[PDB]
Parts: C-alpha cells; sequence; structure tokens
RNA sequence: AGAACUGGCGAUGCGGGAUGAACCGAACGUAGAGUUAAGGUGCCGGAAUACACGCUCAUCAGACACCACAAAAGGUGUUAGUUCAUCUAGACAGCCGGACGGUGGCCAUGGAAGUCGGAAUCCGCUAAGGAGUGUGUAACAACUCACCGGCCGAAUGAACUA
RNA sequence: GCAGUCAAGCGUUCAUAGCGACAUUGCUUUUUGAUUCUUCGAUGUCGGCUCUUCCUAUCAUACCGAAGCAGAAUUCGGUAA
C-alpha cells in the first residue's frame, strides 16, 4: 500500500535492580502502525536478546517527509534472501519523498529480482546532495542540462465502442 | 587469450621516467630536444654509445611535458617551459655537457639510410626475385610462394612466382603510398637517407631559451 | 536499459542533394539517382543546415539502438555511389579447363554467359541487374569488372556470380576453378 | 445506435475485433465486416503459418469428411475466430450469427455507405513499435486460397470510382464553407454563438 | 533548388515550463505548468492561478498543450506565479481553437429545454438565407 | 506393505478447482430483499479490454496450490547486481612507427638460424621488445602478436551472482 | 566398479572438518592381427496368412556440412517419414 516511515521505540523491562533499560529506536516502512510495531520484533530481536513478552513498545511516530515538493535523488542500500544465498545490492532512485522511493523499490525487486516484501531488508535510504557523485548510469542521464524529450505515438482511450474519424496519433 | 611472458608496465613506470627528467636536469648543464619520428632500434642504441658521458631519455609526451613542468609557473628548473612547448613530435631528451658547437655538428655531420615511408624500380617481366632486379637475375633467388597470396591482396604456374605485365613500385617526384613503402620493404631496399634533427637546446647555468631551425 | 535519445551524424558533401519524405530516402547528384524505403526502422530525420543531418531515436531499447547505427551505414553508402561509384574487380583462375564468359542480350534482359566451366556442357545463365554495367577488364588477362551505383546492387551480383560456378562432390583443396572477387574499390 | 453498422476490417487485430463483435451481436447490434484480405494478426509470418499447419492437420482419421473443416478464405478464417466465442449450438447462437456478415473486399451495396473502425482492436493503438505482425492476406495465399490476384485487382477498379466521388463531395464542401462564412456576422449569426453553435 | 527538403516531424515535447492541461483526477480541466522532469513517466507540476496543488504526476493523467514560456528549473510555487503573469498564458489560451471548443460542449449541456428551442428557431432561419446564396453562384 | 495424533469421505448435498467419493469455502424446512466466502471480471459467462511500476519474443513461448510434468549442464539473447583493476598527466577499438646487440644460445643433425624437438632460459642497451605469440623454407628471410610511442577525446575491461 | 594422483567447486566468519566434477592412473586369463570350431540352463502363453493406417530414433533415394578425402570407393554429421 502506501507505505508510512515511522519511528519505534523501545525498553526492555524495568526490573529490580536493573531500573532503566538504555531505549532502542528504529526507522521502519510499514503499510500501517500495527505491522511497524510487529515489523520493530523482527529486527530487534535479531540484534540482542529480547521477546515481544519482555519487551513493550514506549512510543511511535510517524515521519513525514520534511520536503515533498523538492526533487531528490535517492541511494538505498538493500539486503535480500534470494533462491539461493543472500546476497546485498546497491540501488539508486529519483524520486519526491522518502516514503515514496520505497514504493518504487519494492515494486522494482519484485519486477527484476522476483522478490516479495518478506525476503527484502532496506539498510539504509539516504539523500544524495551533491549531484555529479550519482554512481548509477540511468539516474545520470537526467541531470544534463535543459533536458527535453518528445512523446511519440501516443494513444488515445476513447469511451464508444465505434470510432467513425480513422483515429490518428500525435 | 594468450600466455606471453612479458607483461605491461604500469604508472610506476611512467612516473619512473618523471623521477629520470628531474635528476638530469641539475646534473648535466645543457638539455636537448630533438624531432625524432621514424627511428630504428639499432641507430637508437649507437646514439647511445657515441655519446657514453650522456644520459638519454625516451618517454611520453604529456609525461615528459609535466617532468618539465608543462605550466610556466610550476617547473622544476628556471625558464623550462618555453622549450617543452616546442615538441610537438616523438621525443628523446639528450644531456651532454661538453658544446654547444659539438652537438649541433654531430647531427648535421650523422646520416644514415633506411626506408621510405623519390627513387623509382620496376618489376622485370620475368620471374621475379627477392632483390627484383638490384643484382643480376641469375644470383637471384625466387621469392617464397607463401606470400604471394599477400601480393594477390595486400599488394594490390610453378612456385616461381611470374607477372605476366611490367610494374613499377615507384616514380619520382611522388609521396609514396603507405603500401608503395611496403613494397620497397619486403624487396629490402634501403635507398633513401635517415636522418635526425633537432629544434631547441637550453642551457642549466645560463638558464634561458634557445630558439632554432635545422632540417 | 531505456537509453532516453540516441544521434548520429550523416555528412552530405557539396554535390549531392538529399530529400526526404516520411522514411522514402532519395538521393540527387552527380553521377546519378537512388532511392531506398526505410518504412520497417522507425526513426526520425532532421536537417541541420544543408551538410549534416541528424537521425534520432528517442525512448529506444539496446535493439532499437543497435538498429540506428546501420541507418547511418546505408546512407553513407549511397551518398559515395552518387559520387565516388563502386567497382568490383573479379578474377577467375582456371586448372584445366578455359572458362568463355560472354554477354548475351535475352529479349532485352542483358545475362551474364558462363561456359566450358571445368568441362561441363551445362551453359549457366547470370541476370544484371539494374544499375550495374559489366565490362572487361583491357589490357589485363583473365578479369572481369562490375561497376555501378548501389552496393546491393553491385555487390548481390558479384556474389551471384560466384555461387552459380560452385564446385560439387570433390575435394576443393585440388580442384581450384571458381570466380573470385579480387578486391573491393570505388571507381574515383 | 444504428440499425446495420458496417465494420472496416483494415488495420486491425483477429482476436481482439472478434471479441467486441461477438459482444455486439448477442446484444441485437447487426454487423457487416468489409475488406476481410487485410486483416492483421500479431507476431512475425513464419509463426502464424505454423499456427495454421498443425490445425490443418488434425482431422477425423476414419472418414476426413467428417472432421473439422479447415477453411481457407480470410473471412472464413475470421469468422471461425467468431463462431467460437458465440455459443453456437443453442438457439441462442444461431440467431446471433445470422446478424453476421463477413465479406472480402467492399461489394455492393455497402461501398455506398459509411466504414467504422473499433479503436480498442486497431493495430497501431494495441502493439508497440517495433513489433512484428502479419497479413491475413499473404497468409491465405501461402495455404491454398487462390483469389488474391482477383481481390485486389477489384479494389483498384473501385478506388479510382471512390476517387471521384470525393473530390466532387470535396468542391461542393467548398462552396458550402464559402456560402456559410459570407452568411457569417448576420444577427441571426451572432445569438447562435451566444448559444453555442 | 539544390537544397535538403528534408520533414521536421514537430512534436510537443516536455521541458520546463510546457503548460499542461489536466484531463482527469481531482483538478479535471486545469491549466498547469511543469516545474522539473522527474524521468521518462513522472514529471513534477504546478499551477497557481488556476487552483491545481502542487504535485508529482503521471504523464498517462495529463496532456500536452503547445504553450510555452520560460521559467527556470527547480522553481517554487510564488516564482511559477510572477512568470505566469508575465507571459499571460491565460488570455493566450483563450485565443487558441482548442480551449473554445472546451467552452462550447460546456455551453450546449447548460442549455434550457426553452433555450433549445431558441437554438431550433435560428437555425431554421439561418438555412433559408444560405440556400438562396448558394445555388446562384 | 504396516503403525501413530487430528480432520474428512463412507452416510452429504450446495459455491469454487472445465470434468472428479477424499482439496478449497460452507454443512440443507419453504420463500423475499441485503452483504460476502473460496474463485473470478477479453468473449463464451454474471462482473474493470480499470489503474500503477517493471520484465519477457520462443522455426513446439507462457498462463495459478492438491494436478496430470520434468534433470544436470551449457547460451556476447536480454536485464538488474557483487568484487576488482585501467582512465582527461589520455584508457578501450582503430589505423601508424619501433619490436634490437651478446646469440644461428646449448644437446639433438639430412636440416629450426626464437618457432621438426628435448632439456632449459641470463645480461647488455632500453620508452619497450619473450634464449620467443603464430603464418612457415629444404634450412634463411619476411609477416604478426606482447611490449611501448604518435594521432584520436568518453568512460572501459575482467571474472562471478540470478 | 574398486584401489589410487589431483582439485574446477563446497563447508554459518574458514583450505588442511567433510564431500569433491571434468580429469587421471592401474586388474578382470596370452602389448606382436597367433589364436580362441565356450552357442555354461530366461519356469505368467502366441505365430502367420490377409489388410489398412501412424511415430522418427533414417537402411536406401533428395540437397547439404566436416575429414587426418587426388579420382573412384567409403567414414562421420544435419534437414527430411
Amino acid at each position: 500500500a502506501h507505505f508510512k516511515e515511522y519511528q519505534v521505540i523501545g525498553r526492555r523491562l524495568p526490573t529490580e535492580s536493573v531500573p532503566e533499560p538504555k531505549l532502542f529506536r528504529m526507522r521502519i516502512f510499514a503499510s500501517n502502525e500495527v505491522i511497524a510495531k510487529s515489523r520493530y520484533w523482527y529486527f530487534l530481536q535479531k540484534l540482542h536478546k529480547v521477546k515481544k513478552a519482555s519487551g513493550e513498545i514506549v512510543s511511535i511516530n510517524q515521519i513525514n517527509e520534511a520536503h515533498p515538493t523538492k526533487v531528490k535523488n535517492f541511494g538505498v542500500w538493500v539486503r535480500y534472501d534470494s533462491r539461493s544465498g543472500t546476497h546485498n545490492m546497491y540501488k539508486e532512485i529519483r524520486d519526491v519523498s522518502r516514503v515514496a522511493a520505497v514504493e518504487t523499490l519494492y515494486q522494482d525487486m519484485a519486477a527484476r529480482h522476483r522478490a516479495r516484501f518478506r525476503s527484502i531488508h532496506i539498510l539504509k535510504v539516504a539523500e544524495i546532495e551533491k549531484t555529479a557523485d550519482v554512481k548509477r548510469q540511468y539516474v545520470k542521464q537526467f541531470l544534463t542540462k535543459d533536458l527535453k524529450f518528445p512523446l511519440p505515438h501516443r494513444v488515445q482511450k476513447s469511451t464508444k465502442t465505434f470510432s467513425y474519424k480513422r483515429p490518428s496519433t500525435f | 587469450v594468450t600466455l606471453a611472458q612479458t607483461d605491461k608496465k604500469g604508472r610506476e613506470n611512467k612516473e619512473r621516467i618523471f623521477d629520470e627528467v628531474r635528476e638530469a636536469l641539475d646534473t648535466y648543464r645543457y638539455v636537448w630536444v630533438l624531432h625524432l619520428d621514424d627511428v630504428r632500434t639499432p641507430v637508437l642504441q649507437e646514439i647511445r654509445t657515441s655519446w657514453a658521458g650522456s644520459k638519454l631519455i625516451m618517454g611520453k609526451r604529456k609525461v615528459l611535458q609535466k617532468a618539465l613542468g608543462e605550466k610556466r609557473e610550476e617547473e622544476y628548473k628556471e625558464n623550462l617551459y618555453q622549450l617543452s612547448k616546442l615538441c610537438s613530435g616523438v621525443t628523446g631528451l639528450l644531456f651532454t655537457d661538453e658544446d654547444v658547437n659539438t652537438v649541433k655538428e654531430y647531427f648535421k655531420s650523422y646520416v644514415r639510410s633506411d626506408y621510405s615511408r623519390p627513387l623509382t624500380f620496376t618489376i622485370p617481366e620475368g620471374i621475379v626475385y627477392s632483390r627484383g632486379g638490384q643484382i643480376p637475375a641469375e644470383e637471384d633467388v625466387p621469392m617464397i610462394h607463401s606470400l604471394e597470396p599477400t601480393m594477390r591482396n595486400k599488394f594490390e604456374k610453378a612456385g616461381k612466382i611470374t607477372i605476366d605485365s611490367p610494374y613499377l613500385v615507384c616514380t619520382e617526384g611522388e609521396k609514396l603510398d603507405v603500401r608503395q613503402a611496403l613494397i620497397l620493404k619486403q624487396f629490402g631496399i634501403a635507398a633513401s637517407e635517415f636522418k635526425v634533427k633537432v629544434s631547441a637546446y637550453y642551457d642549466n647555468d645560463s638558464s634561458t631559451v634557445e630558439s632554432t631551425n635545422i632540417n | 536499459m531505456k537509453y532516453i535519445q540516441t544521434e548520429q551524424q550523416i555528412e552530405v558533401p557539396e554535390g549531392v542533394t538529399v530529400s526526404i519524405k516520411s522514411r522514402i530516402v532519395k538521393v540527387v547528384g552527380p553521377r546519378g539517382t537512388l532511392t531506398k524505403n526505410l518504412k520497417h526502422i522507425d526513426v526520425t530525420f532532421t536537417k541541420v543546415n544543408n551538410q549534416l543531418i541528424k537521425v534520432a531515436v528517442h525512448n529506444g531499447g539496446r535493439k532499437h539502438v543497435a538498429a540506428l547505427r546501420t541507418v547511418k551505414s546505408l546512407v553513407d553508402n549511397m551518398i559515395t555511389g552518387v559520387t565516388k561509384g563502386y567497382k568490383y574487380k573479379m578474377r577467375y583462375v582456371y586448372a584445366h579447363f578455359p572458362i568463355n564468359v560472354n554477354i548475351v542480350e535475352k529479349d532485352g534482359a542483358k545475362f551474364i554467359e558462363v561456359r566450358n566451366f571445368l568441362g561441363d556442357k551445362k551453359i549457366r545463365n547470370v541476370p544484371v541487374r539494374d544499375g550495374v554495367t559489366i565490362e572487361f577488364s583491357t589490357n589485363v588477362k583473365d578479369e572481369i569488372v562490375l561497376s555501378g551505383n548501389s552496393v546491393e546492387d553491385v555487390s548481390q551480383n558479384a556474389a551471384d556470380l560466384q555461387q552459380i560456378c560452385r564446385v560439387r562432390n570433390k575435394d576443393i583443396r585440388k580442384f581450384l576453378d571458381g570466380i573470385y572477387v579480387s578486391h573491393k574499390g570505388f571507381i574515383t | 445506435v444504428e440499425p446495420v453498422v458496417v465494420i472496416d476490417g483494415k488495420g486491425h487485430l483477429v482476436g481482439r475485433l472478434a471479441s467486441v463483435v461477438a459482444k455486439q451481436l448477442l446484444n441485437g447490434q447487426k454487423i457487416v465486416v468489409v475488406r476481410a484480405e487485410e486483416l492483421n494478426i500479431s507476431g512475425e509470418f513464419f509463426r502464424n503459418k505454423l499456427k495454421y499447419h498443425d490445425f490443418l492437420r488434425k482431422a477425423t482419421a476414419f472418414n476426413k469428411t467428417r472432421g473439422p473443416f479447415h477453411f481457407r478464405a480470410p473471412s472464413r478464417i475470421f469468422y471461425k475466430a467468431l463462431r467460437g466465442m458465440v455459443s453456437h449450438k443453442t438457439a441462442r447462437g444461431k440467431a446471433a450469427l445470422e446478424r453476421l456478415k463477413v465479406f472480402e473486399g467492399i461489394p455492393p451495396p455497402y461501398d455506398k455507405k459509411k466504414r467504422v473502425v473499433v479503436p480498442q482492436a486497431l493495430r497501431v493503438l494495441r502493439l508497440k513499435p517495433g513489433r512484428k505482425y502479419t497479413t491475413l492476406g499473404k497468409l491465405s495465399t501461402s495455404v491454398g486460397w487462390k483469389y488474391e490476384d482477383v481481390v485486389a485487382k477489384l479494389e483498384a477498379k473501385r478506388k479510382v470510382s471512390s476517387a471521384e466521388y470525393y473530390a466532387k463531395k470535396r468542391a461542393f464542401t467548398k462552396k458550402v464553407a464559402s456560402a456559410n462564412a459570407t452568411a457569417a456576422e448576420s444577427d441571426v449569426a451572432k445569438q447562435l454563438a451566444a448559444l453555442g453553435y | 533548388s539544390t537544397d535538403s527538403i528534408v520533414k521536421a516531424s514537430n512534436w510537443r515535447l516536455v521541458e520546463v515550463g510546457r503548460v499542461v492541461l489536466i484531463k482527469k483526477g481531482q483538478s479535471a480541466g486545469k491549466l498547469a505548468a511543469i516545474v522539473e522532469i522527474i524521468d521518462q513517466k513522472k514529471v513534477l507540476i504546478d499551477g497557481p492561478k488556476a487552483g491545481v496543488p502542487r504535485q508529482a504526476i503521471n504523464l498517462g493523467q495529463v496532456v500536452l498543450t503547445p504553450l510555452t514560456f520560460a521559467l527556470p528549473r527547480g522553481a517554487r510555487t510564488a516564482t511559477v506565479s510572477k512568470k505566469w503573469a508575465a507571459a499571460a498564458v491565460c488570455e493566450k489560451w483563450a485565443a487558441s481553437s482548442w480551449a473554445k471548443k472546451i467552452a462550447q460542449r460546456e455551453r450546449r449541456a447548460a442549455l434550457t429545454d426553452f433555450e433549445r428551442f431558441q437554438v431550433m428557431v435560428l437555425r431554421k432561419q439561418k438555412r433559408y438565407t444560405v440556400k438562396k446564396a448558394l445555388a446562384k453562384a
């Protein structure tokens, strides 16, 4: 769905003789609130020895985009599970917001490398501030000055089943 | 894919020649840059052994341009950048310290004979030979038949190779083809003279740029 | 990887003019006129000024861009044929049977005739295409010379002339008869 | 919207046309399809020949007459692809195929009437550019239709007669448009413009 | 007549400042100017005078209009609004025939039955003068 | 062929899997309106030739669990990736020039002079050039590469992952 | 198949744990075309006359490719029922 980027904060358990466990925050991409709490324990159990019954979640926050109408180049580090063993991948997306860029990534992974939602891990999504350090080629070609490209051979969608005009393109 | 012994040198060899030019300047007071486009390899060696006190360095252009310092402001020793701009051809720098007269006397006196890359020779209308009419044909040995598919293709009966029409490989007053150079080259005709030329001299302690031309 | 646009540049010298409606290309110059169809190749031609013409493919993949380079190679071959022209000179090595080659006109069709090839009584005919002139090389023994404006009119008729004389059921290393293309060059 | 609708067959795809025709016949509209020999099939030519040959060998072993009748004509090829879409064994399917008439070329009286096209079945709107297609008129010639030298000749006779009509029609519209232009600026013209005509 | 007659094949091509028309969506028939092109299929549009909010849109939902004006790449909404007035494209749009055709079928839908009667009586009067002017010359 | 826990068929229809005792939804009085399950929405056939990002061309393509098909291993066909090197002090491709003296090195010998062969296998001078990559003369020569150099001006090469 | 020599690959972070392809080397009755007439035992029923079709995994005819093929004669391979 429309992903929403969430901050989840976790505090293991207040016990006698160990007060104040430190605190643990993460940034989670999930389609709603309830998945992001469950996606939180999926990673945080891998990092150190906790459980959901030995845990509680402090607070959740919805992180909006800082600047939607600005156009950003994004470099995304991705770890994912293949049919063979897992291996890393670095990909670059040009998009409008952070949370819309992950939308175009999962579609890109499912198209080319046939990876569903459960196999992919999102390592770090970063904005590349300066230009001319863009590594990939297919992102780089839009950075040329005075870029103008035509859209030839446009089709037309007409509601009536019969048209009399012998219809023509552009 | 190959299995040859000799391997690529790399960037470090380009910085070694960058190192050799710097040390050669302050040691030997005269610097000589030359336009030597076509040279033979034993011709290059005998110039080195005729100048035993000298050090001679050949190398790539922008390396030798930067080793003198291609910028005006940046240089090893002073007034060095004007001579570096002049040398357009393939260069080999020279470092002798005896005389400004002996060196320009040497290159004008020195001359050899190499390939044309002038005079005209016709192939006789009989059986062709390796010399091709240089010596009398009774002393001549016929050409190898294996290089005849090279002659029917690249140069455009019995194993002795036969032409039926007379062919002229050169004509006088004419620029020779790159193909017509190879016709004289295969026959073994080194009748064109070869001479090396110099464009500029430099003196370190005088520290001025000298401009000249000999052809 | 969906290249956004790719272009090449076809140079036009002073002798020739080119007039292009949708994809039909006409080349008119000194030696003659040549035409070529291009409805299948899907490009866009654009003149800048009278000597350079850019071709362009917008938003095409690798297979679409690979066809764009050979469009430049076809139209450049058309221009040189109108200026310099093409000339293929062929020699025919016979072992024991002398090959008689003649040019006979059959109701206006101008067929190239081959006789006595390797002791065959079969009389082969090779038709001359439109826009190619065959003449025999004066003062050079054993040569047939093909010359024309178009590459595809000449080079096909050169290749058709050699495959009609192909040796069968024999070791080809010992039997060396045939007609071969010596070299490919220009008229001027 | 009309009693009998005449579909021009040129530049369409076999399947995507026959789908939208078969729904109109089951809804009661009468459709007559002309110029069948200009119809197109996606995919390259050598494919669609072999899709016909593996069909062509399928016939009843004990008596070849009783098997699938392999029709050759481009109308009959197209009528096949439509017949599989309508449930032709019931009484609803028989009365739905009596509303359909498919012809090669344009025979009289259908040359005097308007021909239409179907935008969701045009080749030039459906397939991507740089993609091989196949002309059905060439296809039936490769499998035994001995009439492409006749139907194409009658079209060259027709189009000359049709070009004379259009020039007479275009000059008459020129007189009307000139008369309509000088009729403008009148008080009846300006009141119409306010109302939008 | 030694000239190369090679055709141009003129096209509306996307750029910074190509004004467009949004056919479907929330906006539904409003003008807007492309601010920055994102990739092959998405752009970034804004029209402040018409009323469309600044948003990223797919090129499927938008149609290209031939009018252009000069505007720097990546401009904000205040800067597009100032360049919009200097070109005066809202006056240049209604001069075009394609804007008049939009307004005409809008007016023909809002015609009252009594006004639909008045359209009838006038066209009966207009055809009388035409058929006299026709069939004489 | 013989067991273990639970559900089902046998005794049980109805909707879905074209068809089917066992799968999926759901268990039945007679009827009306409403919303859904599993499954589906080009046409048969009720229902979007809806929207959105990509991939794939097959001279036997492919289309949905139970289920009616397939193996290793190959394929400059295409796509996205990893690790590595080269490069605006000029890379990759192209033409063009150099590719030498000790030394025709030693045994093999009718004769390989780098290249029928066998062991062996360094220096000199070098920007660089093998006691030699191949075409081969009966042995020579010559040509080519592998090594640099001059033109030439944007990235390129190699293995591997799926 | 067994007994070996390897190591192109793999073993959670890894050579020497543990496998381990293509390879490679060996006997199981005679390295000198001498022999050596060794047909060493299938435990539910089909064969042939007539007469059609179909599969291709092609013996012959058609056109091709490669050869370590002069011609002839053959050997190997492809399309093809």
